[PDB]
C-alpha cells in the first residue's frame, strides 16, 4: 500500500481514481482526503466538472430569466 | 419587480444560514486574529529560552553571580531578547503590510462597490453588479454583493445584419435572433424581442460587404401613418 | 507578464544549524521556538503561494473545451490554442515561454534548503489557461458572469467594439482586414518573444531571487562568527564540551540568525509577489473576463480582450 506521485513517494493511503475537489492538497495536482472502514486516500486533483460550449456561428442563447444572488465578499 | 422583491428577500435569506451553520465564514478574520494571539503568544515563551546564558531567569543568574560574571551572562539574554522583539515587529510591519493592502481593497470597494456601481467584472463579486451593503465585523469588513447572475438560456438562431433594400441594418443596441420564423432583435442580457424596425436599427453600408447578413423585411413604423 | 507564486521553499532549522551532530543538536533546544516559529513563516508563505496560483488562473468553475471545428470569421487561434501533439498539452506560445525560463540543489538538500513542488502542476495551469481562453472565444465575456452562452465570435467583436465607442458597423464591413491584421499580431509575438531574451525578465529574475537567496544561505555556513572554525565537526573534536558550549553558541546564534534573515527576505518578497498575484488576479476578472473601460490599466490604446498564456511560476497576457 505505496502510492507514487510526482511529488514523492507517498505512504499509508490507497490511490483513488475518483477525482473530487482538493481537499488536503499535497503537491504536484495531487490531493489527499480522509473520505472513503476509513482510510486516507489521494487522488489527482479535479479541476472542476468540464463543459463543452456549443458552438456555431450563427447560433448565440440568450437568458430568458435571471436570478439576483447575494455573495458575502 | 415583484419576482425580484421575492428573490432579493429570499437571498437575504440565506446569507444567515450560510453565516450561522457554517464556522470557516470568517477564517480569513478569525485567521487575522488567531496570528497575532499566536504571534504574541510565541513571544511570551521566547521568555523562557537560555540563549546560552547558564539559566533563563533574570533573578537566578544575579542571585547566583557577581556583577562581572553576569555581565557576560546577562548580555547573552538581552542581546537574545532584544533580537526576539525585532524579530516580533519585523513579522508585524510585513503583516501590518498585508491588512494595509488589504483595508486599500476594502476602501477601494467601499467607495466604487458600496457608494457606486462597478462596471469591473468579478471585482464585486461573480456575475454583473447591483449595489453591495457592507456590515462591520470584528477587525473586518463584510459586504453583501447584491448582484444580477442570468439562469434560463434558449438556443437561438442569429444573424449580425439584415438586407432590406440592400442597405444593411443593424442593431443600436441588441442582436437580431430567430426562433426560425420571424427575425427580432433583442437586449444581449435579457430576453425581451422586439419587431425589427427603422427606429431598432440604423442604416450602414450594403449588403455585398457583410459577412453573414440574412434576407428578411424591415418593419417601417412610418409607411402605415402616410398610408392612412 | 506578470510574477503570479515564487518558489515554495522550506528550511529545516535543526538540520542546517547543527549539521547531523548530537552535542550541538541538543543546544539548540535551548534556543527553543526560533527553530519551530520559522517554519510557521515559511508555511504561511507556501500556503498563499498555492491561495495566489488558485486565485489568478482559476477564476472559473467549470474547464471548457474548444469545439473541433474553428469557424471564427478568419481569426487564427491555432497559435493561442492547445495542441494535442506536444506530451503536455499546451498552447503553441506557451511553449516558447517554457523555454525562455530555466550541482546545485544536491547541495541545497543536504543542509536542509529544500524546494516544494507546487500544488498545481505546470500541466494542470495549462488546463484552465485553455479553460478562460475557450471561454473567450466562443463564451464571450459572460462565462464569468454566470453559465456560459455561446455567441458567434465575429458577433463578439461586434460587441467589444461598441464598448470603445467604435460603431460595429465597422467591425463587420472590415472583417476581413482585421482578420488580417489580428492573425498577423499574434505572428509578431512569436518572434518577440523567441528572439528576445529580456522578454521574461520579469519572471527569470523571479527565479533567480530565489536561487540567489539560497545559494547565499549556503554560503553562509562557512562564516566563523567568532568562532574558532566554521566546521561544526571539527569544533567538538577539538575542543571539551564545557569551551564548545562557548565556541558552538557563537555559531548557532549566528546561523540562527542568518535563517531569520532569509526568512525575513522572503516575506518581504513574499509580499511583492502577493502584490503583483492580485494585479494578475484583477486583470484575469476585468481584462479577459471583460472589457477593461480602465486605460493603459490593460494596455495601451483602447483595449478589446486579453488571452492569458501559462508562464513559469507567471502569467502572459496577450492584450
Ligand atoms: C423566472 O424564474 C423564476 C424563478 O427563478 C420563476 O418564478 C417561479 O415560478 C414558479 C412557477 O413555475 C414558482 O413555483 C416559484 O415560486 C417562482 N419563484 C419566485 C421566486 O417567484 C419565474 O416564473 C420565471 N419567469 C419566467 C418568465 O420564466
Ligand atoms: C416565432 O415567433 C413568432 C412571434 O411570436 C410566431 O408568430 C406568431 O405565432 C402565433 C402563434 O404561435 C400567431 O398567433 C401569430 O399571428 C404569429 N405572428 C405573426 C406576425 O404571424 C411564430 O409562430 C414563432 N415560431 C416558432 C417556430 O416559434
Ligand atoms: C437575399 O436576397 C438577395 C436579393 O434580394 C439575393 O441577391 C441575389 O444574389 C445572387 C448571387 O450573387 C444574384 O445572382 C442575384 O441576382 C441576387 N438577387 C437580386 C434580386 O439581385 C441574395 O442572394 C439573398 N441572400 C442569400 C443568402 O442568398
Ligand atoms: C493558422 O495559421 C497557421 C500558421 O500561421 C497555419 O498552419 C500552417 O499551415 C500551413 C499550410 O497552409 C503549413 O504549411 C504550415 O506548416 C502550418 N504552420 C503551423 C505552425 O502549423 C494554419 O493552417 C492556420 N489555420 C487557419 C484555419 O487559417
Ligand atoms: C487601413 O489600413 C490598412 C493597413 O493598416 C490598409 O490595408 C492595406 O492596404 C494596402 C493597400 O494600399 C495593402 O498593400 C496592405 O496589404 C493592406 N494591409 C492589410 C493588413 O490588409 C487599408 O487599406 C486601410 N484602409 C483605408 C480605408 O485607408
Ligand atoms: C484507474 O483506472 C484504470 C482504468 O480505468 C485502471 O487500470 C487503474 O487500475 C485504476 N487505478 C487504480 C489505482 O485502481
Ligand atoms: C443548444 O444546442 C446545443 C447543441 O449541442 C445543446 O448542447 C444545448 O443543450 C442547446 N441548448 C439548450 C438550452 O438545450
Ligand atoms: C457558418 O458555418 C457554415 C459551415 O458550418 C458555413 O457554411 C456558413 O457560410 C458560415 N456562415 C458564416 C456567416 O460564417
Amino acid at each position: 500500500n505505496v502510492f507514487q506521485t510526482r511529488a514523492g513517494c507517498l505512504i499509508g493511503a490507497e490511490h483513488v481514481n475518483n477525482s473530487y475537489e482538493c481537499d488536503i492538497p499535497i503537491g504536484a495536482g495531487i490531493c489527499a482526503s480522509y473520505q472513503t472502514s476509513q482510510s486516507i486516500i489521494a487522488y489527482t486533483m479535479s479541476l472542476g466538472a468540464e463543459n463543452s460550449v456549443a458552438y456555431s456561428n450563427n447560433s448565440i442563447a440568450i437568458p430568458t430569466n435571471f436570478t439576483i444572488s447575494v455573495t458575502t465578499e | 419587480q415583484k419576482l425580484i422583491a421575492n428573490q432579493f428577500n429570499s437571498a437575504i435569506g440565506k446569507i444567515q444560514d450560510s453565516l450561522s451553520s457554517t464556522a470557516s465564514a470568517l477564517g480569513k478574520l478569525q485567521d487575522v486574529v488567531n496570528q497575532n494571539a499566536q504571534a504574541l503568544n510565541t513571544l511570551v515563551k521566547q521568555l523562557s529560552s537560555n540563549f546560552g546564558a547558564i539559566s533563563s531567569v533574570l533573578n537566578d543568574i544575579l542571585s547566583r553571580l557577581d556583577p562581572p560574571e553576569a555581565e557576560v551572562q546577562i548580555d547573552r539574554l538581552i542581546t537574545g531578547r532584544l533580537q526576539s522583539l525585532q524579530t516580533y515587529v519585523t513579522q508585524q510591519l510585513i503583516r501590518a503590510a498585508e491588512i494595509r493592502a488589504s483595508a486599500n481593497l476594502a476602501a477601494t470597494k467601499m467607495s466604487e462597490c458600496v457608494l457606486g456601481q462597478s462596471k469591473r467584472v468579478d471585482f464585486c463579486g461573480k456575475g454583473y453588479h447591483l449595489m453591495s451593503f457592507p456590515q462591520s465585523a470584528p477587525h473586518g469588513v463584510v459586504f453583501l454583493h447584491v448582484t444580477y447572475v442570468p439562469a434560463q438560456e434558449k438556443n437561438f438562431t442569429t444573424a449580425p445584419a439584415i438586407c432590406h433594400d440592400g442597405k444593411a441594418h443593424f442593431p443600436r443596441e441588441g442582436v437580431f435572433v430567430s426562433n426560425g420564423t420571424h427575425w427580432f432583435v433583442t437586449q444581449r442580457n435579457f430576453y425581451e424581442p422586439q419587431i425589427i424596425t427603422t427606429d431598432n436599427t440604423f442604416v450602414s453600408g450594403n449588403c455585398d460587404v457583410v459577412i453573414g447578413i440574412v434576407n428578411n423585411t424591415v418593419y417601417d413604423p412610418l409607411q402605415p401613418e402616410l398610408d392612412s | 507578464i506578470l510574477p503570479v507564486s515564487m518558489t515554495k521553499t522550506s528550511v529545516d532549522c535543526t538540520m542546517y544549524i547543527c549539521g547531523d551532530s548530537t552535542e550541538c543538536s541538543n543546544l539548540l533546544l535551548q534556543y527553543g521556538s526560533f527553530c519551530t516559529q520559522l517554519n510557521r513563516a515559511l508555511t504561511g508563505i507556501a500556503v498563499e503561494q498555492d491561495k495566489n496560483t488558485q486565485e489568478v488562473f482559476a477564476q472559473v468553475k467549470q474547464i471548457y473545451k474548444t469545439p473541433p471545428i474553428k469557424d471564427f470569421g478568419g481569426f487564427n487561434f491555432s497559435q493561442i490554442l492547445p495542441d494535442p501533439s506536444k506530451p503536455s498539452k499546451r498552447s503553441f506560445i506557451e511553449d516558447l515561454l517554457f523555454n525562455k525560463v530555466t550541482a546545485m540543489q544536491m547541495a541545497y538538500r543536504f543542509n536542509g534548503l529544500t524546494v516544494l513542488p507546487p500544488l498545481l502542476t505546470d500541466e494542470m495551469i495549462a488546463q484552465y489557461t485553455s479553460a478562460l481562453l475557450a471561454g473567450t472565444i466562443t463564451s464571450g465575456w459572460t462565462f464569468g458572469a454566470g453559465a456560459a452562452l455561446q455567441i458567434p465570435f465575429a458577433m463578439q467583436m461586434a460587441y467589444r467594439f461598441n464598448g470603445i465607442g467604435v460603431t460595429q458597423n465597422v467591425l463587420y464591413e472590415n472583417q476581413k482586414l482585421i482578420a488580417n491584421q489580428f492573425n498577423s499580431a499574434i505572428g509578431k509575438i512569436q518572434d518577440s518573444l523567441s528572439s528576445t531574451a529580456s522578454a521574461l525578465g520579469k519572471l527569470q529574475d523571479v527565479v533567480n531571487q530565489n536561487a540567489q537567496a539560497l545559494n547565499t544561505l549556503v554560503k553562509q555556513l562557512s562564516s566563523n562568527f567568532g568562532a574558532i572554525s566554521s566546521v561544526l565537526n571539527d569544533i567538538l573534536s577539538r575542543l571539551d564540551p564545557p569551551e564548545a558550549e562557548v565556541q558552538i553558541d557563537r555559531l548557532i546564534t549566528g546561523r540562527l540568525q542568518s535563517l531569520q534573515t532569509y526568512v525575513t527576505q522572503q516575506l518581504i518578497r513574499a509580499a511583492e509577489i502577493r502584490a503583483s498575484a492580485n494585479l494578475a488576479a484583477t486583470k484575469m476578472s476585468e481584462c479577459v473576463l471583460g472589457q477593461s473601460k480602465r486605460v493603459d490599466f490593460c494596455g495601451k490604446g483602447y483595449h478589446l480582450m486579453s488571452f492569458p498564456q501559462s508562464a513559469p511560476h507567471g502569467v502572459v497576457f496577450l492584450h
